[PDB]
C-alpha cells in the first residue's frame, strides 16, 4: 500500500514529484513579464482577514541587488531557497568579485531541488520566477518542483497560472516598453482574483539596466491603478 | 551493515507489551527448575535429560558459575542462555577492577535485568526467552533472586521455574520454612523435581549446586547419586 | 617545582580504637599567602575522611569528582563505604589520567564502620595505595615528618596522648617548612563521637 | 539513527500529518492578544484549575526576554522546549549583535525552526500554535502568530485555540480605533472576547499587560473581578 | 502487483519491473539522432517547449573538447551525470594530463549508475545518454540506458517515436563511412524529418547539431548556425 | 503468498525464492560454453546480433579478470560487469600483499564469499549473473571454475551456461577433452554452438572464442582471425 | 498459531514458538545427503556420501569434509553456499586462538564461538539464519577424541554417534541400537560400524567412488582424508 | 523494511495520538501511589502488589527510591521501565551538585527528566515509557514540594494526588477532605489511611499491604524515614476505632 518516496510510476515519471506540481495550484497566483527595457514582477496578497496586517506577508524578495524573486504554493519552504541564493551570490563575489549572472543563479538553486531521500527528505513545493538584470540585459526565468528551469518571456504562476498564460499570449510582443507591461499584467490580475484591486491586495517590482531591483510600495503604485 | 533502529515491540490498544507476553510463554515451556534458599546457603537444582542415549552429559552444563560465590541457572531457551552468561561473566570483571572486591549479589541483578530491559526497547531485536535464578552468600547471608525477560526481578525464599511452575509452587509453600539446613533444602529440592520428571531419576538426569560460606559450588554426579538414593 | 607552588601537608597517625588526621591552613602562590583558612581535608561519610595535598586545583577538583562518584555509590547500595573500597576508588580516578595526572596525593583515614577498626593509607599521584600501620604522611615537608613520627609514635594510644603526639608532630614539622604553616586543624575521629581542634601556631 | 520520511506529499497536494497537527492546536485552550499603542494586552482563557492544588506551575503565559512575551495553545508537552529553545538563541544574539532581540527576530526563529522540522527524518512536526507579543526598540508594538508549518504572520489582534473562530469573528466587528485608547479600556475588549468564548466567568481568565517598559505584570483575580464588574455592568445598563 | 514496488525484488519471471519503468522514462523525452564517418561523429537534437513564449529546452551539453552529450529523460539526473562527467575528464587531465579516451568514460558511468540498482530504496538514473568522442582510434557513438548497459555502435537514435528513426539509418548506414562533414550532417537531418508529424519539421529554433572534428574541436551550433547546415534539403515527399 | 519478498525470509518449507528466481534471469542470457583441454582451457560464446546497428566488437560477454585468468558471463550485464571490477580487484590485492599470481582454487573462492553475501540481508538482492573462469598455469596445468548466483563453486572438465544448457552439455560429454590439444579443440567449441539456437529465434548470431594455456604462454587473449575463421569454415558442414 | 509477522521474521509467535528458525532447519534436508560420525574408543571417524550427477564434472573438488586446524576437521550438511562459508569463520577463529592464546584450540571451545554467531542471526530481525550444519571432530588431551555438533539455532552438544542430514533419524535409530550393547571399539570396528549405518539406511552396497571418510586417531593425530584404495580394503573386508 | 515499521510517532486524523494513550490507559491499572502535605513534612503513601507468602522483603523499600539527599520518589506502572528513570534523574541531581557545589532545587529536577521522556513520544521511532510517578523534596526557595509526571511528559504541582487503580476516587474524597496549610503530620496520616481503605479492595488493611515513607525536615538532615511495619497497625486500629465511634452514634 505504502509506496517509498523514490518509486516510478508505470507511466515512468515518479509519484512525490508530480504531487508536487499539484501543490502549487493551490498558492496565489504571480505574473512576470520580461521586456527590453526591464523585468517587471506582480504578485496578488490574498488577504484572509480584515483584523491581518496587509504587510507583513510578501511574495516579492530580493536575492541580491539585481535579481528579484517571486514565490508560489508554499510559502515556508521557500524561504530555504531564498537563504541558499542569498549565500550563493555572496560566495561568486567573495571569490570571483563580480556579479553572478541571473541564469548561474537558478542552475545553483536547481540543483538543491531534488536531494532528497532516506541517507544523509521530500521535494519542495513551491514555484519560483527569477528576474534580473545581467550583462546580457533583462533575463526571466522559471524553475519546478523537479528542478527544471528555462528562460521564460511572460510566466504566469499560481492558482490562476493557465487561465492567465491563454491572456498573456495575445498582449505580449518584443518591442513591449515597461510602462505598458506593468500595466499589461495589471490588467490580467484584475481578472483573476477574488477580491477588488486596490494599493494593498498587490504589490510589484522592476529591475532596471539603470537603477538596481527597486520594489513599488503604496504611494507610486496607485497611479497605475487609477490610470488603468 | 546496519540495523533497523526502530522498536518492533510496541504497546497494545489494551495496554499490554504482546511480545514480552510470548516470551513469558517460552519460559514457561522450559526445563523446570527450583531453587530454595535455607538459613546458611542456597539450593539450586535443575532437571536435565538428553534425548537419547547417544548424547553427552559430561559436555554441556545448566548450573554456572559467575564467580567464586555466585551460581546462576535458567529455563527457557538454550542459545540466549550462553549470551547472557557471557555478559554477566564481564559485568563481575568491571566491578571487580573498580573496587577490588567480590561483587555482591544484588548488584549484579541490577546489571543483568538493566541489560534484558534495555534489550527489549531498542531497535530491531527479540526479546530473551529465558528466566533466571541467581544464588550468593554475600555478607553471611544468602541470596536468591529471580529475572524475567521484561527486566524486572525479585526476592524470593523459593521458588519454581519452568513446565509446571504453579504445582512447584504450591508443593514449596506447604514445605518450606524458615528454619532448614543446606542438606535439608538439597532433599526438598529433589522431592519437587521429582513431582515432573520422568520415572528414572538417576545421577545424571538432574543438577545440583550449592551456595555455602565456602562460596558457590556445583555437585558431582558422586554425592548426587548419594542425595538421589534414599530420597522420596 | 609544580608541588611547590602551593605547599600543603597532611598526615595521618593510627591509635588505639582511633585515628587522627591533621593538615596545615594555608593557601598561597610560591611566596605571597592569600588566605589562612583553605579546607584541606573533606569528610566521606561518618567516621571516614579524606586529606588532599598538592597543586590546589586538583586538591578542589578530585574533592569534587570522588563527591560525584560516592553519592552514586550510597545511592545504589544501600550502605555506607568501607575504608578499603574507597582506596580503590580513588586509585581507578587517579590511573586514568595516566599521561594527564591530578597533581595531589591523597591521605584517607577512618574507621571501618562495622568493626570499629582504623585504617590509613596514602597514594602517590597516578595511584599507588601503600597502607601502613603506624602513620602515613603527604606534602612539601615529607621528610621533617618522618623525623617526628618514627621518634614519637607508640603502639596502642589512648586518644589523648594520640592528640598530643599528633599535634607536637604537625608543629615541628611545619615550622621547619616555608612554604607551609599559617595554622594546624586537627581531626581525630573514634566510634562514638568526632572532634575539630585548631592549635596555636605561628602565624609568621 | 531512525531514517524515515515521515511528512509526504498527498495525491491531491497536501501534508496530512501537517493539517493532522492543527488539529491539535484547535482542542488547546484559548489564548487571546490584541495590541495598543503604548500597552499591549493578551491573556489565555479556560484556566480550568482544579481550584485546590497549585497554579504557579500552570501558566501558559512566560518571557523570552525582558521585552518579549509569548503565550500558545495546543498541547503544552511540545511547547515548554520550543521555549526553551528560544530563550538560548534570544540569549546567543547578545553575544553577537549587541541590541536586545527584536520582536521580529525571534519569530523568524521559531518558524524556520518549525518548517525545518516538517522536513527532516523521523520527525513528527509541532502541535503548538503560539502569539509572540512584544514591545521592540523605539516603543512600536506589535505582535505575530505562528502555525505548525511555520508560517509567520503579525496581525492587530489574534485569537488561537479551542473556540477561536468563535472569537475571530467576534473581534472584527469589535476592533474599533476608539477601543485602544486608553490602558484598561482595551483590557476590556479582551474580557468581552474571553467571555464570548468557553466559560471563562472570572475565576477561569488569567490576563496580563505590559506596559511597553515593565515586565510581565499578572493581575490577581481582584481586578478581573473589577473589569468583570464593570463590563458587565456597562452591558447592563446599555441593553 | 506486488512485484512491483522496489528495486532489489525480483519478479517470478525473473524481470526487475523498477529497471523497465525507467525504459519508459527516456521513451518520453523528445528525440535524438547519433551517428559517425570514419573522420567525424556528429549529434542532432530535436528540442521542445512549453508554451510558443517559453524557450527551448536545449539537451547537447559540453563535457570536453573532444566529448559531448546529448540527454533524454527528466533534465535533474542528466545534470547529475554531467557534473559527474566533467569531474572524471578533468581530474584524468590533472593527473596524466592527457585526455581522457571515450570508452574508459563510458565504463565508468556503467559502474556509477548500477550501485542505485541493486540497493534498497535506490532509483535508477533515468536518462538517455548518447555519447560522441574521439579516442586515438576515432570516433565514437555510445548510448547507455537506465539498466546500466552501454552500448557500442555506429548510429542510434532514443526517446520519442525512434524506431522511425531507426529505419532511416539501416538503409542508408551502407554510405556514411566515406562522406564529408556537409552529407554526413543532412544525412542525420533526414532521420529528424522521419520522426515528426507530416506538417512541422525544422524550422530552425527546434534543432541543434554538434560535432567533434579529427581537427575540429567539439562545437554546438544553436539557431543561427544551423541555418547554413539546414538548408539544402529536399521537401518531404507526399 | 509473502514468503519470497526479502532474501532474509525462509519458505514454509525451507528454501530461498529470492536466489531461485534470480537463477531464472540467466536462462534469458544465451549460451556461454567453455571446455579445457588437456593443456589449456578454451572459451566460446555465441553472440546474438540485435540489430545491424551495433558494431562488430560491442558488449563483450568475455572479459579479461588478470593475466592469465578469464571470464565469460551469462546473465544481467550490469551485474557481469560488476562482478568482474571486484574479481579484477581481489587479484591486485593477492600480488601486492603476497607477491605473486593468484591460484584459481583462491580466486574463486573469494568472488564466490562475495556473491554468497548478498544472499542473506533484506537491504541487497542477489546478482543475476552465471559465469566462468578458466586459466592455465605451468605449475597447476588448466584450471576451469564456475559460479552460480547463490554462491557454489565447482571443477569441472567442461560447462555449459545460458538458455539451452542441457543441450549443450548433451554434446560436450561426446568429446574427448582429456587428450586432445588446444588446437583441435577450437574447431569442436565452435561445431557445438552451431547444432544449438535455430535459425527461427535469431536471424544472425556472432562468434566470440577465448584460449589460453601454454600455447599462448600463459597470457589469456583472444583467438587470432584465421583460427577462428577455420572453425567458421567448419561451420557449414553440420548439415550432413 | 500465528499473529503480526512471526512468520516472516525472527520474533516470537502467541504460542512462544518462533518460525523462521524451524523452517531453516528443513533446509538442511534439501542437500538430498546423509553424514554419519561415530567416536570410538582411541579414534574418531566421519562417513558422508558424494553424489557426482555428470561425467563432465570434476570430482575431486565436490568433498564435504573440510580441514578446519591440522588436527580438526569438519564435514557439512545442508546448502552449499551456505556451509562453505561457515567453514571460512571457522578457519578464521582458530588462528585467532592461537594468536592470542599461544597453544592449540579444543573443538568443543570451537564449538562455542560458532554456535555464538548463529546465535545472533535468530537475535536480530534481518538476518537469514544460515541453513546449513556442522559435525566436528577432534583428540583433546585427558579427553581423547570426542565429536561435537552445531545446528543453525545455536545449539551445541557433544556426542558420541552422529547423524545429520535426511535420514538423521533412520540412522540414529540404528546407532543407538548399536551403542547400548556396549561393544568395544576398535578402529576397523568404528570404521565398519559407521558404514554399515548409511548402507542399510540407505540400502545402496556400494563401491569405494561414491563415499567419503576422514579420521583422526590417538596415534596420528593429523586429520586425514582417506585414499580410494585404503576405503576398498575396509569395504572388502566388510563384505565377509 | 518499510513494510515492518509501526510508525509509533505519528498523529492520528482525529489530531490525539494514540501511543501515549495507550500508556496511560495502563498507568491506570497495576500500582497505588499517592502524597499529601499542608505543613512541616510530606508523606508518599503507595500500595503493595504482590503480597505472595514466599518473599524476602527487603532493600528498604519497594515503589519508594531516593533520588537526592533531600527527596525521594514513588513510581507506578511497568516496573522494568521505572528502574533506567530511577537511575537517569539520579545522576541529574549529581551533575548538578558537581557543577553548582549546591543541592538541586526539586522542581528543575522534575522539568530535566520530562523533557527525556517528551523526546521518545516526538521523534526516533521508539517505544515510549509507560511510567508516571510522584516526587516529593524541600529546597531552600519554597520548602515542601510535591509533583507528578505523565508519560507524555508534561508535569505539575499539586498537593495531593493519587495514580492508583481507583485514583478517580481518591482524588473525589480528597477534594472533599482537606485543609489548606492546617493539616498537620498526624492529621495527614489519619487522612492517608483513610484513602487506601476506600481504594483497596482487599479489605481490613493488612499492615504489610501498604507501604509509608516521610521527609520531614531536620535543621540540616531532611530525614527520609520510612516508617517500619510495628507502627502502622496501631495507625490502622486508629481509624478502625473511630469509624466505629462514628457510625454509631449517627
Amino acid at each position: 500500500y505504502d509506496r517509498g518516496v523514490n518509486t516510478f510510476s508505470p507511466e515512468g515519471r515518479l509519484f512525490q514529484v508530480e504531487y508536487a506540481i499539484e501543490a502549487i495550484k493551490l498558492g496565489s497566483t504571480a505574473i512576470g513579464i520580461q521586456t527590453s527595457e526591464g523585468v517587471c514582477l506582480a504578485v496578488e496578497k490574498r488577504i484572509t482577514s480584515p483584523l491581518m496586517e496587509p504587510s507583513s506577508i510578501e511574495k516579492i524578495v530580493e536575492i541580491d541587488a539585481h535579481i528579484g524573486c517571486a514565490m508560489s504554493g508554499l510559502i515556508a519552504d521557500a524561504k530555504t531557497l531564498i537563504d541558499k541564493a542569498r549565500v550563493e551570490t555572496q560566495n561568486h563575489w567573495f571569490t570571483y568579485n563580480e556579479t553572478m549572472t541571473v541564469e548561474s543563479v537558478t542552475q545553483a538553486v536547481s540543483n538543491l531541488a531534488l536531494q532528497f531521500g532516506e541517507e544523509d527528505s521530500r521535494p519542495f513545493g513551491v514555484a519560483l520566477l527569477f528576474g534580473g538584470v545581467d550583462e546580457k540585459g533583462p533575463q526571466l526565468f522559471h524553475m519546478d518542483p523537479s528542478g527544471t528551469f528555462v528562460q521564460c518571456d511572460a510566466r504566469a504562476i499560481g492558482s490562476a497560472s493557465e487561465g492567465a498564460q491563454s491572456s498573456l499570449q495575445e498582449v505580449y510582443h518584443k518591442s513591449m516598453t515597461l510602462k505598458e507591461a506593468i500595466k499589461s499584467s495589471l490588467i490580467i490580475l484584475k481578472q483573476v482574483m477574488e477580491e477588488k484591486l486596490n494599493a494593498t491586495n498587490i504589490e510589484l517590482a522592476t529591475v532596471q539596466p539603470g537603477q538596481n531591483f527597486h520594489m513599488f510600495t503604496k504611494e507610486e503604485l496607485e497611479e497605475v491603478i487609477k490610470d488603468i | 551493515e546496519r540495523g533497523y533502529s526502530f522498536s518492533l515491540t510496541t504497546f497494545s490498544p489494551s495496554g499490554k507489551l504482546v511480545q514480552i507476553e510470548y516470551a513469558l510463554a517460552a519460559v514457561a515451556g522450559g526445563a523446570p527448575s527450583v531453587g530454595i534458599k535455607a538459613a546458611n546457603g542456597v539450593v539450586l537444582a535443575t532437571e536435565k535429560k538428553q534425548k537419547s542415549i547417544l548424547y553427552d552429559e559430561r559436555s554441556v552444563h545448566k548450573v554456572e558459575p559467575i564467580t567464586k560465590h555466585i551460581g546462576l541457572v535458567y529455563s527457557g531457551m538454550g542459545p540466549d542462555y550462553r549470551v547472557l552468561v557471557h555478559r554477566a561473566r564481564k559485568l563481575a570483571q568491571q566491578y571487580y577492577l573498580v573496587y577490588q572486591e567480590p561483587i555482591p549479589t544484588a548488584q549484579l541483578v541490577q546489571r543483568v535485568a538493566s541489560v534484558m530491559q534495555e534489550y527489549t526497547q531498542s531497535g530491531g531485536v527479540r526479546p530473551f526467552g529465558v528466566s533466571l535464578l541467581i544464588c550468593g552468600w554475600n555478607e553471611g547471608r544468602p541470596y536468591l533472586f529471580q529475572s524475567d525477560p521484561s527486566g524486572a526481578y525479585f526476592a524470593w525464599k523459593a521458588t519454581a521455574m519452568g513446565k509446571n511452575y504453579v504445582n512447584g509452587k504450591t508443593f514449596l509453600e506447604k514445605r518450606y520454612n524458615e528454619d532448614l539446613e543446606l542438606e535439608d533444602a538439597i532433599h526438598t529440592a529433589i522431592l519437587t523435581l521429582k513431582e515432573s520428571f520422568e520415572g528414572q531419576m538417576t545421577e545424571d538426569n538432574i543438577e545440583v549446586g550449592i551456595c555455602n560460606e565456602a562460596g558457590f559450588r556445583r555437585l558431582t554426579p558422586t554425592e548426587v547419586k548419594d542425595y538421589l538414593a534414599a530420597i522420596a | 617545582s609544580i608541588m611547590s607552588y602551593n605547599g600543603g601537608a597532611v598526615m595521618a597517625m593510627k591509635g588505639k580504637n582511633c585515628v587522627a588526621i591533621a593538615a596545615d591552613r594555608r593557601f598561597g602562590i610560591q611566596a605571597q599567602m592569600v588566605t589562612t583558612d583553605f579546607q584541606k581535608i573533606f569528610p566521606m561519610g561518618d567516621r571516614l575522611y579524606i586529606g588532599l595535598a598538592g597543586l590546589a586545583t586538583d586538591v578542589q577538583t578530585v574533592a569534587q569528582r570522588l563527591k560525584f562518584r560516592l553519592n552514586l555509590y550510597e545511592l545504589k547500595e544501600g550502605r555506607q563505604i568501607k575504608p578499603y573500597t574507597l582506596m580503590s576508588m580513588v586509585a581507578n580516578l587517579l590511573y586514568e589520567k595516566r599521561f594527564g595526572p591530578y597533581y595531589t596525593e591523597p591521605v584517607i583515614a577512618g574507621l571501618d564502620p562495622k568493626t570499629f577498626k582504623p585504617f590509613i593509607c596514602s597514594l602517590d599521584l597516578i595511584g599507588c595505595p601503600m597502607v601502613t600501620d603506624d602513620f602515613v604522611v603527604s606534602g612539601t615537608c615529607a621528610e621533617q615528618m618522618y623525623g617526628m613520627c618514627e621518634s614519637l609514635w607508640e603502639p596502642n594510644m589512648d586518644p589523648d596522648h594520640l592528640f598530643e603526639t599528633i599535634s607536637q608532630a604537625m608543629l615541628n614539622a611545619v615550622d621547619r617548612d616555608a612554604v607551609s604553616g599559617m595554622g594546624v586543624i586537627v581531626h581525630i575521629i573514634e566510634k562514638d563521637k568526632i572532634t575539630t581542634r585548631t592549635l596555636k601556631a605561628r602565624m609568621d | 539513527s531512525y531514517d524515515r520520511a515521515i511528512t509526504v506529499f498527498s495525491p491531491d497536494g497536501h501534508l496530512f500529518q501537517v493539517e493532522y497537527a492543527q488539529e491539535a492546536v484547535k482542542k488547546g485552550s484559548t489564548a487571546v492578544g490584541v495590541r495598543g499603542r503604548d500597552i499591549v494586552v493578551l491573556g489565555v482563557e479556560k484556566k480550568s484549575v482544579a481550584k485546590l492544588q497549585d497554579e504557579r506551575t500552570v501558566r501558559k503565559i512566560c518571557a523570552l526576554d525582558d521585552n518579549v512575551c509569548m503565550a500558545f495553545a495546543g498541547l503544552t508537552a511540545d511547547a515548554r522546549i520550543v521555549i526553551n529553545r528560544a530563550r538560548v538563541e534570544c540569549q546567543s544574539h547578545r553575544l553577537t549583535v549587541e541590541d536586545p532581540v527584536t520582536v521580529e527576530y525571534i519569530t523568524r526563529y521559531i518558524a524556520s525552526l518549525k518548517q525545518r522540522y516538517t522536513q527532516s527524518n523521523g520527525r513528527r512536526p509541532f502541535g503548538i500554535s503560539a502569539l509572540i507579543v512584544g514591545f521592540d526598540f523605539d516603543g512600536t508594538p506589535r505582535l505575530y502568530q505562528t502555525d505548525p508549518s511555520g508560517t509567520y504572520h503579525a496581525w492587530k489582534a489574534n485569537a488561537i485555540g479551542r473556540g477561536a473562530k468563535s472569537v475571530r469573528e467576534f473581534l472584527e466587528k469589535n476592533y474599533t480605533d476608539e477601543a485602544i485608547e486608553t490602558d484598561d479600556l482595551t483590557i476590556k475588549l479582551v474580557i468581552k472576547a474571553l467571555l464570548e468564548v468557553v466559560q471563562s466567568g472570572g475565576k477561569n481568565i488569567e490576563l496580563a499587560v505590559m506596559r511597553r517598559d515593565q515586565s510581565l505584570k499578572i493581575l490577581n483575580p481582584e481586578e478581573i473581578e473589577k473589569y468583570v464588574a464593570e463590563i458587565e455592568k456597562e452591558k447592563e445598563e446599555n441593553e | 502487483n506486488q512485484y512491483d514496488n522496489d528495486v532489489t525484488v525480483w519478479s517470478p519471471q525473473g524481470r526487475i519491473h523498477q529497471i523497465e519503468y525507467a525504459m519508459e522514462a527516456v521513451k518520453q523525452g523528445s528525440a535524438t539522432v547519433g551517428l559517425k564517418s570514419k573522420t567525424h561523429a556528429v549529434l542532432v537534437a530535436l528540442k521542445r517547449a512549453q508554451s510558443e513564449l517559453a524557450a527551448h529546452q536545449k539537451k547537447i551539453l559540453h563535457v570536453d573538447n573532444h566529448i559531448g552529450i546529448s540527454i533524454a529523460g527528466l533534465t535533474a539526473d542528466a545534470r547529475l551525470l554531467c557534473n559527474f562527467m566533467r569531474q572524471e575528464c578533468l581530474d584524468s587531465r590533472f593527473v596524466f594530463d592527457r585526455p581522457l579516451p571515450v570508452s574508459r568514460l563510458v565504463s565508468l558511468i556503467g559502474s556509477k549508475t548500477q550501485i542505485p540498482t541493486q540497493r534498497y530504496g535506490r532509483r535508477p538514473y533515468g536518462v538517455g545518454l548518447l555519447i560522441a568522442g574521439y579516442d586515438d582510434m576515432g570516433p565514437h557513438i555510445f548510448q547507455t540506458c537506465p539498466s546500466a548497459n552501454y552500448f557500442d555502435c555506429r548510429a542510434m537514435s532514443i526517446g520519442a517515436r525512434s524506431q522511425s528513426a531507426r529505419t532511416y539509418l539501416e538503409r542508408h548506414m551502407s554510405e556514411f563511412m566515406e562522406c564529408n562533414l556537409n552529407e554526413l550532417v543532412k544525412h542525420g537531418l533526414r532521420a529528424l524529418r522521419e520522426t515528426l508529424p507530416a506538417e512541422q519539421d525544422l524550422t530552425t529554433k527546434n534543432v541543434s547539431i554538434g560535432i567533434v572534428g579529427k581537427d575540429l574541436e567539439f562545437t554546438i551550433y544553436d539557431d543561427d548556425d544551423v541555418s547554413p547546415f539546414l538548408e539544402g534539403l529536399e521537401e518531404r515527399p507526399q | 503468498t509473502g514468503y519470497d519478498l526479502s532474501a532474509s525470509t525462509f519458505s514454509p518449507d525451507g528454501r530461498v525464492f529470492q536466489v531461485e528466481y534470480a537463477m531464472k534471469a540467466v536462462e534469458n542470457s544465451s549460451t556461454a560454453i567453455g571446455i579445457r583441454c588437456k593443456d589449456g582451457v578454451v572459451f566460446g560464446v555465441e553472440k546474438l546480433v540485435l540489430s545491424k546497428l551495433y558494431e562488430e566488437g560491442s558488449n563483450k560477454r568475455l572479459f579479461n579478470v588478470d593475466r592469465h585468468v578469464g571470464m565469460a558471463v551469462a546473465g544481467l550485464l550490469a551485474d557481469a560487469r560488476s562482478l568482474a571490477d571486484i574479481a579484477r580487484e581481489e587479484a591486485s590485492n593477492f600480488r601486492s600483499n603476497f607477491g605473486y599470481n593468484i591460484p584459481l582454487k583462491h580466486l574463486a573462492d573469494r568472488v564466490a564469499m562475495y556473491v554468497h553475501a548478498y544472499t542473506l540481508y533484506s537491504a541487497v538482492r542477489p546478482f543475476g549473473c552465471s559465469f566462468m573462469l578458466g586459466s592455465y598455469s605451468v605449475n597447476d596445468g588448466a584450471q576451469l571454475y564456475m559460479i552460480d548466483p547463490s554462491g557454489v563453486s565447482y571443477g569441472y572438465w567442461g560447462c555449459a551456461i545460458g538458455k539451452a544448457r542441457q543441450a549443450a552439455k548433451t554434446e560436450i560429454e561426446k568429446l574427448q577433452m582429456k587428450e586432445m590439444t588446444c588446437r583441435d579443440i577450437v574447431k569442436e567449441v565452435a561445431k557445438i554452438i552451431y547444432i544449438v539456437h535455430d535459425e527461427v529465434k535469431d536471424k544472425a548470431f556472432e562468434l566470440e572464442l577465448s584460449w589460453v594455456g601454454e600455447l599462448t604462454n600463459g597470457r589469456h587473449e583472444i583467438v587470432p582471425k584465421d583460427i577462428r575463421e577455420e572453425a567458421e569454415k567448419y561451420a557449414k558442414e553440420s548439415l550432413k | 498459531s500465528s499473529a503480526g509477522f512471526d512468520r516472516h521474521i525472527t520474533i516470537f509467535s502467541p504460542e512462544g514458538r518462533l518460525y523462521q528458525v524451524e523452517y531453516a532447519f528443513k533446509a538442511i534436508n534439501q542437500g538430498g545427503l546423509t553424514s554419519v560420525a561415530v567416536r570410538g574408543k582411541d579414534c574418531a571417524v566421519i562417513v558422508t556420501q558424494k553424489k557426482v550427477p555428470d561425467k563432465l564434472l570434476d570430482s575431486s573438488t565436490v568433498t564435504h569434509l573440510f580441514k578446519i586446524t591440522e588436527n580438526i576437521g569438519c564435514v557439512m550438511t545442508g546448502m552449499t553456499a551456505d556451509s562453505r562459508s561457515q567453514v571460512q569463520r571457522a578457519r578464521y577463529e582458530a588462528a585467532n586462538w592461537k594468536y592470542k592464546y599461544g597453544y592449540e584450540i579444543p573443538v568443543d571451545m570451537l564449538c562455542k564461538r560458532i554456535a555464538d554467531i548463529s546465535q545472533v542471526y535468530t537475535q536480530n530481525a534481518e538476518m537469514r539464519p544460515l541453513g546449513c550444519c556442522m559435525i566436528l571432530i577432534g583428540i583433546d588431551e585427558e579427553q581423547g577424541p570426542q565429536v561435537y555438533k552445531c545446528d543453525p539455532a545455536g545449539y551445541y552438544c557433544g556426542f558420541k554417534a552422529t547423524a545429520a542430514g535426511v535420514k538423521q533419524t533412520e540412522s540414529t535409530s540404528f546407532l543407538e541400537k548399536k551403542v547400548k550393547k556396549k561393544f568395544d571399539w576398535t578402529f576397523e570396528q568404528t570404521v565398519e560400524t559407521a558404514i554399515t549405518c548409511l548402507s542399510t539406511v540407505l540400502s545402496i552396497d556400494f563401491k569405494p567412488s561414491e563415499i567419503e571418510v576422514g579420521v583422526v586417531t590417538v596415534e596420528n593425530p593429523k586429520f586425514r582424508i582417506l585414499t580410494e584404495a585404503e576405503i576398498d580394503a575396509h569395504l572388502v573386508a566388510l563384505a565377509e | 523494511s518499510r513494510r515492518y515499521d509501526s510508525r509509533t510517532t505519528i498523529f492520528s486524523p482525529e489530531g490525539r495520538l494514540y501511543q501515549v494513550e495507550y500508556a496511560m490507559e495502563a498507568i491506570g491499572h497495576a500500582g497505588t501511589c499517592l502524597g499529601i502535605l499542608a505543613n512541616d513534612g510530606v508523606l508518599l503513601a503507595a500500595e503493595r502488589r504482590n503480597i505472595h507468602k514466599l518473599l524476602d522483603e527487603v532493600f528498604f523499600s519497594e515503589k519508594i527510591y531516593k533520588l537526592n539527599e533531600d527527596m525521594a520518589c514513588s513510581v507506578a506502572g511497568i516496573t522494568s521501565d521505572a528502574n533506567v528513570l530511577t537511575n537517569e534523574l539520579r545522576l541529574i541531581a549529581q551533575r548538578y551538585l558537581l557543577q553548582y557545589q549546591e543541592p538541586i532545587p526539586c522542581e528543575q529536577l522534575v522539568t530535566a527528566l520530562c523533557d527525556i521522556k517528551q523526546a521518545y513520544t516526538q521523534f526516533g521511532g521508539k517505544r515510549p515509557f509507560g511510567v508516571s510517578l510522584l516526587y516529593i523534596g524541600w529546597d531552600k526557595h519554597y520548602g515542601f514540594q510535591l509533583y507528578q509526571s505523565d508519560p507524555s511528559g508534561n508535569y505539575g504541582g499539586w498537593k495531593a494526588t493519587c495514580i492508583g487503580n481507583n485514583s478517580a476516587a481518591a482524588v473525589s474524597m480528597l477534594k472533599q477532605d482537606y485543609k489548606e496549610g492546617e493539616m498537620t503530620l498526624k492529621s495527614a496520616l489519619a487522612l492517608a489511611i483513610k484513602v487506601l481503605n476506600k481504594t483497596m479492595d482487599v479489605s481490613k488493611l493488612s499492615a504489610e499491604k501498604v507501604e509509608i515513607a516521610t521527609l520531614t525536615r531536620e535543621n540540616g538532615k531532611t530525614v527520609i524515614r520510612v516508617l517500619k511495619q510495628k507502627e502502622v497497625e496501631q495507625l490502622i486500629k486508629k481509624h478502625e476505632e473511630e469509624e466505629a465511634k462514628a457510625e454509631r452514634e449517627k
